[PDB]
């Protein structure tokens, strides 16, 4: 069946501390607070220019109060994990040592 | 249907121990952190500690060390609070609460009746008298930073009598879903404010600020919002 979700319009919450993997990647667990779910999670790893990449192919939220694990590879050093669109978009500062 | 259901009221003799349960339905406990909160009659909220039910990692406020033990059973989707050698000081309503960016879901509370270099969260004013339709500002000053990933983990709650707290604001300025636009938050670093504009009759309650960036996830002393007489 033709899998098509609109980009999430509402706000997202970080559920647990960002966890680092042994293969130089990070797992960001988030939940959706807005409407229109199931929807595609807007996700980008940028500077304060795209710097990092997404591992979880098509990150989607099924419903409200249902956390989703997003695996992503941030670049070495400084980066900003941007989850969702404005207003009140989630911007997480990350530093990979 | 998303809900946290706690075990019934407990009558404990002084010196005895007790274990309270918190059963989740509609969601999995392993999804986020589960905290336990103590509230003595007519007093403020006291964060005991938190559990990550996925790996069983526990963190406590120093005040509850040698008193509280938080556990979880993922198969039964239940979190637990063990309290040892009870005294009248342990007589309170104990709440279980889900989440990191503010506690959106709370249990109904469990009454426990006993019968025979630290982080400071300064909430001002302790009491606020306001007329119907007025602007009300509640301040919260933390002794340490409340930042994590460049975000201020400052949350605000509304608590009415005989009811668990209700999350209003999370991440210092974000309005919780379902909460009216009259509630707003602002601030950064250590200084934070909650604004209720205009104050309605339903707004008569006790308000609490809370940090969650790092353990302890300390609540402010509270602000009792009343109507001007």
């Amino acid at each position: 069946m033709g899998m098509s979700y609109s980009m999430c319009t509402g706000k997202f919450k970080i559920v647990k501390e960002i966890a680092e993997t042994q293969h130089g990647t990070i797992v960001i667990r988030v939940q959706y607070e807005g409407d229109g779910s199931p929807c595609k999670i807007p996700f980008e790893i940028m500077d304060l220019h795209v710097l990092g990449r997404l591992i979880t192919v098509n990150p989607i939220v099924t419903e409200k109060d249902s956390p989703v694990n997003i695996e992503a590879e941030p670049p070495f050093g400084d980066s900003y994990i941007i989850i969702g669109v404005e207003p009140g978009q989630l911007k997480l500062n990350w530093f990979k040592k | 249907v998303k809900l946290l259901e706690q075990s019934g009221a407990e009558l404990v003799k002084p010196g005895a121990s007790v274990r309270l349960s918190c059963t989740a339905s509609g969601f999995n406990i392993k999804d986020t952190y589960m905290s336990w909160v103590k509230q003595r009659p007519e007093q403020g909220l006291e964060w005991i500690g938190r559990i990550d039910p996925a790996n069983g990692d526990t963190k406590y406020d120093p005040k509850f060390q040698g008193k509280a033990t938080i556990t979880a059973d993922t198969s039964s989707n239940t979190a637990y609070l063990h309290l040892s050698s009870l005294t009248s000081g342990d007589t309170a309503v104990y709440y279980c609460s889900r989440g990191w960016e503010g506690f959106a879901y709370w249990g109904q509370g469990t009454l426990v009746t006993v019968s025979a270099s630290e982080l400071v969260m300064t909430q001002t004013p302790a009491s606020l008298a306001v007329s119907l339709g007025q602007r009300a500002t509640i301040s919260c000053r933390a002794s340490e930073n409340v930042d994590r990933y460049g975000n201020s983990f400052m949350h605000w709650y509304q608590q009415k009598a005989g009811q668990p707290p209700k999350l209003l604001i999370y991440r210092a300025s974000n309005l919780e879903s379902g909460i009216p636009a009259r509630f707003s938050g602002s601030g950064s670093r250590t200084d934070f404010t909650l604004t209720i504009n205009p104050v309605e009759a339903d707004d008569v309650a006790t308000y609490f600020c809370q940090r969650s960036n790092e353990v302890p996830w300390t609540f402010g002393g509270g602000t009792k919002l009343e109507i001007k007489r």
